[PDB]
């Protein structure tokens, strides 16, 4: 009976995640109990797997690290979080994974990967970049006159 | 292109909201007739005019 | 002791409506291809909780040119008769047994139309009104058929009382011998209870949101809570009209549990049917029910009069 | 993918269709996401003689105006009438 | 050629005429509208579990704003005001001198990212692949005035970024 | 302990308030189809607690989606007055940030910021529907972090 | 639509405004593979209208 | 090397539906009918 | 006293839940906020202008049949009657005149609204 | 403040009156307790209220008016009323009904105390009876709103902006003239 292998399929995902701890957190952290392979991890602790059995869209995803950049992310994730390298390859551009395919390294390319950061003491602030166009006079210090 | 691929017309016979939506209905169907054709019948070359 | 049975009334009742929010967001987004909310709680178990806080928090608004004592009176009146209409209900057994239950019943429908008319008429605006009206229009509708369906179906049961229902169906459910009777029952409890693909007093697509349309906040969440509360209890009425299930008076738990479960189903028939279905023009409502179901309910009361008298079939007085 | 064997009847006998045939979730019969580069190419003005742009100037061929009337025999219609259409062979009627 | 969608007789034989009556009667064809929904009931959703899951995108996707550097860590604008003199949108300024080694620099390079239309001309018209339209599409702010890029946040998102727009520039560059 | 209890019924209110988050029905041009595609299965928008609803009085949220005529900004600013509070604003789009494409125009208000205040702008001409997602669930997240009640406390 | 937003995307990068039409042709030529996933898509497409 | 753009292939795209199917399914008028009749009398026995 | 204990507890806890919507939440009520809504545009006219009704003459023919089913309603006690004959006769009756009503109502064109 | 910062501007504005001021709006907000409590029946004070708006322009006026550094203003309406006039005018203005009666010191201030013990907001206080019922000072010393250019805006052109959402649905379109003013203390 394949209502019996269903369970059975269902109560593996409590061991694939290494027991019930661990599936309930990530069925809180994700509201996903599926388990696929380890395709890497990043530097900041973020895990990335693929079901290729699972249809187009849902067959590559990201378990978020807790801890990113010293803040908590336990609770508080966002897709801002997935580095460049990994970036690519999570929303299918290419096929070839950050272990596979490195990406070209430069002396100029960010080492540590920043989330967005709008709303908090890191956030962008605009001003003009130019210097100041006209000169202005400035009158002498002493009193000839 | 559109004299070079077979397709449809779908008409109404009274004119109110019900033949106006199967004729779209159909417009649709005969759409994916048209996309078959294109795909069958795209051919190679340049994709712009060659004319800088 | 009976106010602690009172209590078990209600505030199970509140929470099943809670969680029908639930069950209709979810069986809604599966039959559209989506998932409805899995986020808020595991499964989305916590959504109704959060939304009903949402609300109570919310501010609530008087409007301007509103008549505010019948503003504030017609979302009471809803929800207060919304709980109501449940006393008699024998689940199997009642919380008031009462000689005329279904009379009971259908003047307790009646007299919750009006916190329909008075909330869309005290709003002073015209998607209110407009709203209101509907309502006028889909009482006129229904109202008729529906009291002389049941008339019929209670010339097998032979009295008004609900828990008469279940000795009559001890053998067999009344849906075989009354399928065409239960059809335009079920159409009607779907005009009753405002539902689609009779949601005109609403009529969100035409209307905005009708009736309630400047109600916020916690007024608000009484109306949906009453609507709610209706299609439950209608559908319970339903599983008790045709679908009786068999009563043991040693063990009156699995009563209870077979019957909840077809109360459910047929409850979930409601969050199908709206899935399903394009809406009514209010008009083609009324000239379905009077145009077909009347003339079919008319002849059905002459055919349920005569059944019993001539097969030698009449149900007991007591 | 997954439904089990009675879920797959389930929905085939409810819809009336063979639903598994067409599914309208996307699995493994699409197009991988790293191709093979491609190498396009060229229109027929790349060549290295007989190619004077004056011979090819699209631009350059259009005029004015043709003025046929300025206030500086049989009748006729812009153009011949249309030919009335043909009901289709394919499937005439809906 | 053409079809008629609605143009049909329906038979009047006794056995058609009875079908059309238990039709209407008891609803079949609603009952059939109901099985539809219910085969759906059954199938697998089509939905994604973002953000944990990303909906799938090209090399060419259209996002936010970097300005790029050759492999030495040079600067690849060179202040031609291409890309300004083609934003549909006017959204580019861009001012420039002789830097202090005599190279042809910008000293403005501002994008208004709520007046660009994000249509990629301006990386169309760049000659050097300076200014490119990276894949970054989660960067809504709080407030508007963090959306007024200045040189010095298009180069940071061009040092943020560098390593996915690379790759996606070798992917497509032959196709244009 | 005033501060504890303060802060955990501070958590609820807003764990309520960010868990059912209902859009006012309400659209403008061309980013009101990609919110359509949000609202679509495959983002779900429903599955987050976020439905909407079409009458004013029953909105927490207005998302402009698309570009402010002038004809249009008494409207848009109305339907915000006739929001209950708390409620917030999320702009969508070029247009509705400041202007867009038809910055330079007549008839169009430059940012809908003008008009009404906003709490999040999403990029974008238009926002990908999961952009717009990414920015709902940001203005969750700042909804999350309001203090009413500590500081009120501490009044 | 969902799925037809991809198309759009993979040939000019964005879902909805591709300006990819423009006088003289078109900007760029398809991506390798777009075809097939075209044809795909439209070998089911006629089962959706038949749902609708 | 030769010239490589997206193109059908050789033998072309495989058939495509279009025409509208929408299957004949249900018993006949007379046959619904006949159950619903037997299951009133079953009923009133 | 178990009826009316039952009502007073119903309407006594919908009144509860109105008292604390009203004084819960924090309010801000100024003019704007408060104006009746129609779509973003200011009302022409009052709502409490005469609203036309179509349906008037059916309106007017639902008190006539609502009372018909005053009548029918005992039917379940009438079929106790050791009298059967007539009362089959007089309840098949009633409910013919029903229908005669009703058909005359619809051959006259009584139940198509008015335009 | 005058010795911390010699150079100060110190403003001195009576009673203000606007949209969301706690005048106007507390007069009118007094009717969900039927009458009007009044000390001696409100016929021992003088008020002389002035629009938010004129406060506003002289706020301004005094950061652009290097003549305004040092000085200390007064910024009055142009009327003066008795308490008892104004908030009959109040509920003219609303059409509200007017049912003052007379309460001595001792119990509003007894009443204040009672709406003191809310956390949040209070309606009234003992504080606040008192300055209400405090006569306006009248400073000729002090320069005033003429000073900084702003003339002053009478009351009874402004009420009805601060009062109309305070009417019934019956009220609510009355005209500004449909009421007559409050007996100005010459
Ligand atoms: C109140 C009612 C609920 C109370 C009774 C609860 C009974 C237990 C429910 C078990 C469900 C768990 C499913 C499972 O094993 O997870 C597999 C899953 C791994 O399997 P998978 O890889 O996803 O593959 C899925 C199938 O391939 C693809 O999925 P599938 O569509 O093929 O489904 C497989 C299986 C799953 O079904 C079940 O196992 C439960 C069946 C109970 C039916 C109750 C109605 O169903 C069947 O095989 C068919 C027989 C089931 C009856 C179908 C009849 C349909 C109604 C008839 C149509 C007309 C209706 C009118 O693991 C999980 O995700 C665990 C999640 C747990 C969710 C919570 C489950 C508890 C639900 C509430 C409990 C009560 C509180
Ligand atoms: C549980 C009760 C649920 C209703 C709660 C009503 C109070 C709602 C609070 C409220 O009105 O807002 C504040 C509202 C004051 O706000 P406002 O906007 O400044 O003035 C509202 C209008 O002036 C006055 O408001 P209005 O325009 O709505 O007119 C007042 C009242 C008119 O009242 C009268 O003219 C005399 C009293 C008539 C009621 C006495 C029975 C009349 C004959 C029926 C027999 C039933 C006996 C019970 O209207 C009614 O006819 C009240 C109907 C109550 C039906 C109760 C069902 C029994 O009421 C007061 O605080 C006073
Ligand atoms: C009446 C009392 C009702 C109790 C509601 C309990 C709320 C549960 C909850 O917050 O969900 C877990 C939430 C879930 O966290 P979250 O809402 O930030 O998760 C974000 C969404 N995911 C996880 C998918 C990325 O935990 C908390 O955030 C703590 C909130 C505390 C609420 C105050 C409790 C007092
Ligand atoms: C189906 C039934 C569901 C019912 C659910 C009921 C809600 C359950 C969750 C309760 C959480 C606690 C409520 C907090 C929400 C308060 C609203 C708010 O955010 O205001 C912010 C305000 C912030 O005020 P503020 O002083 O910081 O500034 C506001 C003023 N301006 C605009 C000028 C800045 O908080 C408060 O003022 C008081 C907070 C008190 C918290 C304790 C609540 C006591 C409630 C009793 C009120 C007394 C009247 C009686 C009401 C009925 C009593 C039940
Ligand atoms: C416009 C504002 C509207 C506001 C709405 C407010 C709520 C209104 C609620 C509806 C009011 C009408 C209620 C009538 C109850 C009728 C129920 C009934 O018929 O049974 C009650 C019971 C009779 O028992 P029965 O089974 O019929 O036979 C005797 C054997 N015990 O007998 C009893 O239980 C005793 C009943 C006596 C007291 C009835 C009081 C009703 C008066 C109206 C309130
Ligand atoms: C095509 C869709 C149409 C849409 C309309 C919606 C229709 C849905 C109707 C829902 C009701 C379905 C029937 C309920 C089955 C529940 C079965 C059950 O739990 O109880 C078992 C019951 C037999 O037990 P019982 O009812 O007590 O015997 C009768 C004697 N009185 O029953 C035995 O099976
Ligand atoms: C021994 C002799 C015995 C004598 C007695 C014999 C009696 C049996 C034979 C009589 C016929 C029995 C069936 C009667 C059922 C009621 C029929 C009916 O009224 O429906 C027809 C109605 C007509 O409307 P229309 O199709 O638009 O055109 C009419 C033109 N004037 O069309 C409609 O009403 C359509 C309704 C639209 C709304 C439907 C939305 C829900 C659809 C799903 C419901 C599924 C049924 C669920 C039932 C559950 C019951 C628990
Ligand atoms: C012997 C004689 C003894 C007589 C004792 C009675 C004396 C009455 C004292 C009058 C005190 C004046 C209080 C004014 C007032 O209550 O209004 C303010 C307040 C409304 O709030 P508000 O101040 O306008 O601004 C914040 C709005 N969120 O509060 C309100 O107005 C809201 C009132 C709601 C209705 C409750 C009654
Ligand atoms: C517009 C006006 C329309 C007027 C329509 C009037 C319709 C009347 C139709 C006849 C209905 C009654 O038909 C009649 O019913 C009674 C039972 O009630 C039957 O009576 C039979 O059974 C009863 C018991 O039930 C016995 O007491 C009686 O001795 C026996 O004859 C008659 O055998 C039958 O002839
Ligand atoms: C004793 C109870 C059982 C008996 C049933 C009692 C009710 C009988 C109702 C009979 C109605 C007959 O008279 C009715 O008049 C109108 C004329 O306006 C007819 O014709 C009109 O109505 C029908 C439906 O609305 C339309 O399809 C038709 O185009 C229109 O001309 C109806 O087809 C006819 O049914
Ligand atoms: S993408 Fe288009 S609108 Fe935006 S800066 Fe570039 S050229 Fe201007
Ligand atoms: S970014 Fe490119 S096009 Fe623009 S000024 Fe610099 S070099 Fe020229
Ligand atoms: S921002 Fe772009 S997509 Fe949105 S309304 Fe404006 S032009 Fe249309």
């Amino acid at each position: 009976m394949e209502l019996l292998q269903v369970l059975k399929r269902g109560l593996q995902q409590v061991s694939g995640h290494g027991g019930l701890r661990g599936y309930l957190r990530v069925l809180f952290r994700a509201n996903d109990v599926r388990v696929g392979t380890l395709v890497g991890e990043d530097k900041y602790g973020n895990k990335y797997y693929e079901d290729n059995k699972q249809f187009f869209g849902r067959h590559r995803w990201v378990i978020y690290t807790t801890e990113m950049n010293g803040k908590n992310t336990f609770w508080d994730v966002d897709g801002s979080m997935v580095p460049p390298e990994w970036h690519r390859w999570l929303h299918c551009m290419t096929d070839d994974p950050p272990t596979v395919k490195p990406p070209t390294a430069r002396k100029f390319i960010w080492t540590n990967h920043k989330f967005n950061l709008s709303g908090t003491p890191q956030q962008y602030v605009p001003y003009s970049t130019t210097r100041k166009k006209i000169q202005e006079w400035v009158p002498p210090s002493t009193p000839y006159k | 292109v559109y004299d070079q691929v077979e397709f449809d017309v779908p008409i109404g016979s009274r004119g109110d909201c019900y033949d106006r939506y199967l004729c779209r209905v159909e417009e649709m169907r005969q759409s994916i007739r048209i996309i078959s054709q294109c795909l069958n019948k795209m051919p190679p070359g340049e994709i712009k005019v060659d004319d800088a | 002791m009976f106010m602690i049975n009172i209590l078990m009334l209600i505030i199970p009742i509140l929470l099943a409506v809670a969680f029908l929010t639930l069950v209709e967001r979810k069986v809604l987004g599966y039959m559209q291809l989506r998932k409805g909310p899995n986020v808020v709680g595991p499964y989305g178990l916590l959504q109704p909780i959060a939304d009903a806080i949402k609300l109570f928090i919310k501010e609530p608004l008087r409007p301007a040119t509103s008549s505010a004592s019948m503003f504030i009176l017609a979302p009471i009146m809803a929800l207060g008769l919304a709980l109501t209409m449940w006393i008699p209900l024998p689940m199997p057994y009642p919380l008031i047994n009462m000689n005329l239950g279904v009379l009971f019943m259908l003047a307790m429908s009646s007299l919750a139309v009006y916190s329909i008319l008075w909330s869309g008429w005290a709003s002073n605006s015209k998607y209110a009104l407009i709203g209101a009206l509907r309502a006028v229009a889909q009482t006129i509708s229904y109202e008729v058929t529906l009291a002389i369906i049941l008339l019929s179906v209670l010339l097998m049961s032979g009295s008004f009382t609900l828990s008469t229902l279940i000795t009559t169906q001890e053998q067999m459910w009344l849906i075989l011998p009354a399928w065409p009777l239960a059809m335009m029952w079920f159409i009607s409890t779907l005009a009753e209870t405002n539902r689609a693909p009779f949601d005109l007093t609403e009529g969100e697509s035409e209307l905005v949101s009708g009736f309630n349309v400047e109600y916020a906040a916690g007024p608000f969440a009484l109306f949906f809570m009453a609507e709610y509360a209706n299609i439950i209890m209608m559908n319970i009425f339903t599983a008790i009209l045709f679908l009786g299930t068999s009563h043991n008076p040693h063990m009156p738990e699995l009563y209870t549990i077979n019957f909840t479960i077809k109360s459910l189903l047929l409850t979930m028939s409601f969050l199908w049917i709206r899935a399903s279905y394009p809406r009514f023009r209010y008009d083609q409502l009324m000239h379905l029910l009077w145009k077909n179901f009347l003339p079919l309910t008319l002849a059905l009361c002459m055919w349920h009069v005569s059944l019993p008298i001539l097969t030698s079939g009449i149900p007991p007085q007591t | 993918a997954s439904a089990t064997r009675f879920i797959q009847w389930l929905r085939n006998w409810a819809s009336g269709r063979d639903l598994q045939a067409k599914l309208q979730l996307r699995y493994q019969e699409i197009s991988k996401r790293t191709q093979p580069p491609p190498k396009l190419p060229v229109g027929p003005s790349h060549k290295l003689s007989n190619n004077y742009y004056c011979t090819r100037d699209g631009r350059r061929e259009a005029m004015p105006p043709s003025i046929v009337m300025s206030s500086q025999k049989k009748a006729v219609s812009p153009a011949p009438p249309i030919k009335r259409w043909e009901l289709s062979q394919d499937e005439p009627y809906l | 050629t053409y079809k008629y969608v609605n143009l049909r007789e329906p038979s009047m034989d006794m056995k058609s005429v009875t079908d059309r009556a238990a039709q209407t009667l008891l609803w079949t064809e609603l009952i059939r509208g109901l099985g539809m929904t219910l085969s759906y009931l059954f199938r697998e959703p089509a939905t994604i579990n973002y953000p944990f899951e990303k909906g799938p995108l090209s090399p060419r996707f259209r996002g936010e704003h970097a300005l790029r550097r050759y492999p030495s860590g040079e600067e690849r604008c060179i202040a031609c005001k291409l890309c300004e003199a083609v934003c549909p949108a006017q959204a580019i300024t861009i001012e420039a001198e002789p830097r202090a080694d005599g190279s042809r620099r910008t000293t403005r390079y501002d994008i208004d990212m709520t007046k660009c239309i994000y249509c990629g001309f301006c990386q169309e018209a760049c000659p050097v692949d300076a200014i490119v339209e990276g894949p970054n599409f989660e960067f809504s702010t709080e407030t508007h005035e963090e959306l007024l890029y200045n040189k010095e946040k298009l180069l940071n998102n061009g040092d943020k970024w560098e390593a996915e727009i690379a790759a996606n520039i070798q992917a497509d560059y032959l196709y244009r | 302990r005033g501060e504890y209890v303060v802060a955990k019924l501070d958590d609820l209110i807003n764990w309520a308030r960010r868990s059912s988050l209902w859009p006012m029905t309400f659209g403008l041009a061309c980013c009101a189809v990609e919110m359509m595609h949000m609202a679509a299965p495959r983002y779900d928008m429903d599955r987050f607690g976020v439905v909407f609803r079409a009458s004013p009085r029953q909105s927490d949220v207005m998302i402009v989606a698309g570009t402010l005529t002038n004809k249009m900004a008494p409207a848009l600013r109305k339907v915000y007055d006739q929001m209950p509070e708390p409620r917030y604003v999320v702009s969508m789009g070029s247009c509705a940030n400041g202007g867009g494409y038809y910055h330079y125009s007549y008839s169009v208000v430059r940012g809908c910021d003008r008009i009404v205040p906003v709490d999040i702008y999403v990029p974008g001409c238009p926002p990908t529907a999961e952009a717009l997602l990414y920015g709902i669930l940001q203005l969750q997240k700042k909804i999350k972090r309001e203090k009413r009640l500590r500081i009120w406390y501490r009044r | 639509r969902e799925k037809m937003f991809e198309f759009y995307e993979r040939v000019s990068g964005a879902r909805m405004h591709a300006a990819y039409v423009r006088p003289g042709g078109v900007h760029q030529d398809l991506p390798l593979g777009l075809m097939d996933d075209i044809y795909e898509f439209s070998k089911n497409f006629s089962l959706r209208i038949d749902e609708l | 090397s030769k010239v490589k753009q997206d193109m059908p292939p050789v033998g072309g795209y495989g058939p495509i539906d279009y025409k509208r199917n929408l299957p004949r399914r249900g018993l006949s008028g007379y046959s619904m009918f006949a159950v619903g009749i037997g299951a009133l009398l079953f009923g009133y026995w | 006293m178990n009826l009316m204990l039952a009502l007073l507890t119903n309407f006594t806890l919908a009144t509860l839940l109105v008292i604390i919507a009203f004084w819960l939440p924090q309010l801000n009520v100024y003019s704007e906020k408060t104006s009746p809504y129609e779509c973003g545009f200011d009302p022409m006219g009052s709502a409490r202008l005469p609203f036309s009704m179509k349906f008037f003459l059916v309106a007017i023919t639902f008190l006539l049949f609502d009372l018909e089913i005053a009548l029918l309603l005992p039917l379940p006690w009438a079929s106790q009657t050791a009298n059967l004959n007539t009362m089959l006769t007089m309840a098949l009756f009633l409910i013919i005149l029903l229908a005669v009503s009703l058909a005359y109502e619809w051959t006259q064109k009584g139940l198509e609204w008015t335009e | 403040v005058r010795e911390t910062f010699p150079e100060a501007t110190i403003i001195k504005p009576a009673e203000i009156f606007g949209r969301e001021d706690r005048f106007l709006n507390y007069f009118a907000n007094i009717r969900w307790f039927g009458g009007v409590p009044l000390i001696s029946l409100g016929k021992k004070t003088v008020k002389q209220p002035v629009y938010i708006v004129d406060v506003t322009k002289g706020i301004i006026n005094a950061i652009k008016d290097p003549d305004a550094r040092g000085k200390t203003f007064a910024f009055v309406g142009p009327s003066r009323y008795l308490l008892f006039d104004l908030v009959q005018y109040v509920f003219a203005v609303a059409h509200r009904p007017f049912l003052p009666y007379p309460l001595p010191h001792f119990a509003y201030r007894w009443i204040g105390r009672l709406f003191e013990i809310s956390p949040f907001e209070p309606w009234t206080t003992r504080d606040k009876v008192e300055r209400i019922h405090t006569t306006d000072k009248i400073l000729p010393h002090l320069p005033g709103l003429e000073d900084l250019g702003v003339e002053a805006t009478p009351l009874e052109l402004k009420a009805i902006e601060v009062l109309r959402r305070h009417r019934t649905y019956r009220w609510l379109s009355s005209e500004i003239e449909d009421v007559q003013p409050a007996k100005t203390i010459p």
